[PDB]
Order: C-alpha cells, then structure tokens, then sequence
C-alpha cells in the first residue's frame, strides 16, 4: 500500500505508542528518503549504510543482500524506499529498495514531496 | 491542460460513476505487482489479441478471426498496483505500458516465464518500488485502465509541486 | 560534530539569521580565490554565500556545490565538507531548489529539523 | 477555470482573428466613455431592439418587424475604454452592461440626455476610473471589436489571492 | 491610455527623462496608489491631501474642488486614481478620483497588484 | 519621529531581523494589558507580536489593527500611532494580508522599502 516520503528528522521522532507508528499523527508503514550516503558496510547477511538528509544525524538504513557485493560508494546521493523499524528505542530503516539519483532533481523534489505529503496528510 | 489528480483525489471525487469515462494523471509508485495472469495466448494475425483456445492438438483457435492456428503470440496484461503518499490503487496495464514498467517485450519475456521461475521473478521485482507518471481511464461494471506511462519528470514535477503547497496557504 | 548535528538548507539572503548556527548551502561556483583555501558559491537567487576552507581546496571544483559548514562573525560559511552534485545526466535546476529553501523554512512544521 | 487574461495577452496572443470568436476575463478599469453615441432609437417592440427610422412624420419605423408606432424606445450602446496595468481596450457595451458600469436605466438616462446637459454628463463623470470583471467576447472586423458579455463588481479578496499564486507562478519561470 | 499600481516609493524614484516619467523602464502617467489620509487642507481652489502608503514620507495628493466641500476625514484608507506631476523638482500627485476604501481587503490587494505590475512590466 | 521615514510591513516571523527599525505591524488584537499600555496582536499566521505604549490607551481597541513604531531590542514595537481596520462591511482577510507581507519582502525591488 501507500508510501510516505519523510525526513530522517520525522523518524527519528516519530512515536510508536499503540504498536503503530506516528509522526505528527500521521501513521507511517513504508516510506521514502532521499539523503547522502555517509558509510557503508558490507556485513555478510545483508548491507549497511549511514544515510544523511541533514534534518539529523544520519540514520541507519539496512538492506539485505545475498550471497550464495557492489555497494553504493560513499558521498552520493540515494533515494530508498523502506520502512520504520523501531528496535529498542532505536529507530532505523529497513530497505526495500536504493536506487542512487541519477538527476538530482529528484533530490530537491523529495524535499517538497515531503512537505507537501505531511500538510496534506495531518489534516 | 492535464488533469492531475493524488489517487485519494480519484477515489474521492469518485471519477468512474458518471456515463462516461475519465482520464486522470499522476505521479505514483508501483508498489506490488501480480505476476498470476500477466501472459496469455494470442491470436497470431497481427492485430487482432483474442485468447486463441488451445485445442491440446497443437492448434490454437481464435473464436474471432475463426480460425485456428499453429503458432503464438504471447500477450501481456499485467495488473499493478500503484500508490502515493496517501492512497494506493489497481489498475491493469496492457502490452504497451506493462513493457514499460518491467523493460522486456511481452514476447521474449513470456518464454523465460517457464524457463527460469527464479529468471522471471526477476524483472517483477527490479520493477517494483519504481515511479511513474501515469496516464488512467475509469468506468465501473470501478476500473482503472493504464493508457500510458512516462518516466517521472522531477523538474516539473517539482514545479507542480511549488505550486500546489502554496495554493494550500491561501487556504 | 558538525555531521551528527541537525543542519539548516539556507540560502545566501539567510546567512544572516543563522549566525554560528550549522548549515548546508547548495549553489554555484563562480569565483575560487587563488589560495584555494576560500570559494564563493552563488544561490538560486543569485545572492552569493562565502566558502571558507581550513585547507585548501585538493581539487578542481565547478558546477553545483553542497557545502556544510558553521557560519562564521562574519557571515561567511568555515566549511566543514562539500559536494558537487551530479549533473551529466540532467540540469541542475538551483532556482527550484531555492524555491524550496524557502519553503522549507515557511513551513517548518512539515520538514522539522532536529529530533 | 474562467478564461483570466490580461488586456496586453488578449492582443499579444491575438484572441478572435480567427474562426469563430473568443472568450475571456479580466480585471480592468474604465478609462473613458464615450457620451456620444451611448444611445439609440429603439424600437418599441418586445424584445426587438433594432433602430427605428425616424419618420418626421410623428411616427417611427423599424424595418426589422416592417412596422410604425409613434412611441419610442431607449436602448444603451456604450463604447468604452477599459485599461489595466499594463494596456487599454475599447469595447462596446449593450444594455446589460452599460446599465451596470453607468448605474441608471436607458430610459431613466436617454431622457436626462434632454434635460441637463449636466446632470447627464454626472453619470458619466462619475462611473470613470472605477474597475470591474468584464467577461469580453472578441471577434475580428472589417469595414477586432470588443463586447462587453458580463459585469461584476470586483472581489478583492478573490483577485488578491489570483494575483499571489500568479505572482508565485512568475518566480517558478 | 494604460494605468499604473504604485507605491509612493516609487513614485518619489521615477525620473523625468524629455519630459515624461520613469520608474526603472516603465513610462508612467497614470497611477493609483492606495494609502491613509493624515492630513486635509480645503484650500480654496481644490483639496489637498498628505497621503500615506508606509513606503516614504506622506505625498501630497490634490484634486480639483469647486466652489460656486466633501473633505475625506484623516485616519481613513483610500485608493486614488490620477496622474503624477513633478514640478520645483518635488513630486505630487494630480487627483483623477478618490474612492475612500469600503472593503479593507482592496489595500491588501493593492500591494499585490503594485507588485505583480512592476513584476510585468519589466519584461 | 517615524511618520515621515519609510516603515516596513511585517508579521512577527520578522520582528528579529527588524532590532530598532520603524515599521508597520499588523495584526489582530488579543490581549490588553491591564493597565492599557501593552497589549499583544497575532500575525496572520498566527505568531504574536507585543506592542508596548510610551502611553495609556484611550479607547477599545479590538479587531485587526494597525501599527506604526519601533523595534526595540528585546523585539518588540514602541508603538508611535495605530489604526482600527474598518470591518463594518467585510472581514479583513489577514492571511491574505500574511501572504502580501511575504510577498513584499520576496521582491523588494517592485515594493521599495528605504532611503
Ligand atoms: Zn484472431
Ligand atoms: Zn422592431
């Protein structure tokens, strides 16, 4: 279903009372950021990148990759689909999908995406 | 010019009801796809699409053409499921725009179907989470049809965008 | 640290108000002093913002450029990492950027920043 | 929705040089009217409105319904100029309209037309330099000409709004 | 023929090149301005005005009257129609009309239709 | 005095980059201190502005009001002179007003604001 395009700073705010997750009042289940890779680690069940938007710090984001390894070099511009995962206090992102922005228009159209999608959205 | 509409709008405004159909625009996600009926046999003259009947001799009939035929022609009719920042929608995309959101031809694409399983699962999946504009027409028996898809235009889209959050503050 | 802190998307005219505070400014590169080590960047609206490095630069720069930094008494931006963005592929459109800077901080609520 | 244009557009994109006319609206202000011609020999039919003949008979002709009567008929033909920030338009304006830019009945103005040369020339003074909505058709002519369909007191708040995303429109280029 | 939204700002601003008017590239003859009526003298040969906008000083604003005298009160919003006329260098303005204002909202408009003219009017 | 300076036109959003200018607030009456010398008005989106009076008031005010005066620098406005909008015929549309303001500030070069 529906997809919500959100800030790192949206998340790492977001509430989780009522086994459900909230910014504003909005409820989030899969979402969208577009941010800056920062760091990434290869782990062996599945990647791990540090993904900047400026909003905060940068926040965790984990895709998991198979192996029965190109990762994404660091400093460039991404856009991942995923969703909220709260773990022990400890928001993170779990990544359906990362595709890097080829035009980076796309960047700044995030930014009004999300803006936009939460005024429409809290009422 | 166009008609812009957020899925949310399109089930609102309930475009679909009236005599006639609609047309609405937008900027959507394709979020799920069903790969369980996206091919079917078709009459092999060029231009007519009907589900010829296979006859399990080796013979395929087209109860449009009348006529039965040795030969192929597979056909896509994907259905999609596509969604925004507020609502999600399904609609049904025929050979031309299905091509376009999974990047291979109905025709050369079907024969991997059987092929590979694991083969085929591929495109349904580096197609997923991927956007578009698309084109939609819409009449109840609702029924989206996809009449077109283009690759997202951020700029303009961006514009789009400008002015719609603005057009919100003069409340 | 300046990357683990909430910064500002500013514009050249916003300098001002955001004295000492953490930002990241997009925009173009237009003069690049002769020591390298200060640049000047102008934003979507034309306005220009100062760049200044504590080292200098370690390579040729030109295009669209992120820059984060601290602004500094003087209203300039003591960089602490840049970017260029990249743009073979499709024009960088700065003014509609700008246009979103702006919105941005019209409408803090909807892209809050910080925790 | 409704066809906004501004006067400088409607000539610069040329609306009604070709086929069939066209329609669009704009905010302007009267500039002038024309107290001249502003009025016509009606005929005294219903619903008939071409110019009678002036029979020095003590009768009067419309050869439209080829008939004479002695009684009259006053009808409105204002030409006007309309002009906004930018340009002016002339335009012509039928009875509906003229009696909305003006403030008084064809019959209650053609009389003063007698009267006070004056008290006449009041209306018109007064009705300038005030704005409105005019809905215009446009058409060319040989021998472009302007008709006023529709007027409506300005909303401000309406036209406020309007001009903001319009000015925001500008920005985006 | 065409008429001007201004400010008196920029009315003060506008040169006289060959005897016409300026405002940057902009010709200007006719102009309306809205603006609050501090000050009101009879005169004896018409009424003069100290208008105010905010934007500069008070202009003078003076229309023909006749006597053979409906002054606006001060304190009270009025649009002005009317032409700008420098002389001794000083500029005033020349009254075409003054419809003192009903509907407040027509000044908040009148800054938006000073702005979107200039915008325009610029190429 | 202020009234022949040129006044800027703000909302409450601004009062900080507007320290010791003469400006034009507007905005609608909330709250009068008791006694009469300091009442507060809210913008038109909402943020509060706080108008103090080198003297007592005299009238009511109430409804959208008008006012002249200083910036001070704890962000305030030394109120010189103010005005009632005149509302007997129709509501002051003050976000619209809001939207002028920004509007303005967006693009001094077509309002002018200095000298
Ligand atoms: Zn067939
Ligand atoms: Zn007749």
């Amino acid at each position: 279903q529906h997809i919500v395009p959100c800030t790192i700073s949206q998340l790492l705010s977001a509430t989780l009372v009522d086994e459900v997750f909230r910014i504003g009042n909005v409820e989030i289940s899969q979402v969208t950021i577009v941010g800056i890779i920062r760091h990434a680690e290869k782990a062996p069940t599945n990647i791990v990148y540090k993904i900047d938007d400026m909003t905060a710090a940068p926040m965790d984001v984990r895709q998991w990759v198979d192996t029965d390894n190109t990762v994404v070099p660091p400093e460039t511009y991404v856009k991942v689909a995923g969703h909220l995962r709260s773990f022990q206090n400890k928001k993170s992102l779990v990544a359906f999908k990362i595709m890097p922005l080829e035009d980076m228009n796309e960047f700044t159209t995030h930014i009004l995406e999300v803006i936009n999608a939460h005024m429409v959205l809290s009422k | 010019n166009t008609n812009w509409k957020t899925l949310y709008e399109v089930k609102s405004e309930n475009l679909g009801q009236g005599d006639k159909p609609d047309y609405f625009s937008s900027v959507a996600t394709v979020v799920y796809l069903r790969k369980e009926n996206c091919m079917y046999q078709a009459c092999p003259t060029q231009d007519c699409n009907k589900k010829v009947i296979d006859q399990q001799n080796g013979l395929y009939r087209c109860e449009k053409c009348d006529t039965e035929f040795p030969n192929f022609k597979y056909r896509m009719i994907l259905s999609v499921n596509i969604a925004d920042f507020q609502e999600n929608q399904w609609v049904t995309c025929f050979q031309e725009s299905a091509e376009a959101i999974l990047g291979q031809n109905a025709a050369y694409l079907g024969e991997l179907k059987d092929k590979n399983e694991q083969a085929f699962e591929e495109v349904f999946q580096n197609a997923n989470f991927r956007s578009f504009i698309f084109r939609v027409r819409v009449k109840v028996e609702i029924k989206a049809t996809v009449m077109d898809v283009k690759p997202v235009d951020y700029r303009e889209y961006g514009r789009r965008l400008v002015m719609s959050i603005r057009r919100s503050a003069l409340m | 640290d300046m990357m683990d802190l909430p910064r500002s998307r500013i514009n050249a005219g916003m300098l001002a108000q955001f004295i000492d505070k953490p930002v990241c400014f997009v925009g173009r590169l237009e003069k690049i002093h002769p020591t390298g080590k200060m640049f000047i960047l102008s934003d979507g609206e034309g306005k220009n913002g100062t760049i200044e490095l504590m080292e200098p630069l370690d390579e040729e720069i030109s295009g669209i450029v992120e820059v984060v930094g601290r602004v500094t008494a003087k209203a300039t931006i003591l960089c602490t990492s840049y970017v260029q963005f990249k743009e073979d592929s499709h024009p960088f459109d700065l003014g509609l950027y700008n246009e979103a800077v702006k919105i941005i901080h019209d409408f803090p609520q909807f892209y809050p920043l910080g925790i």
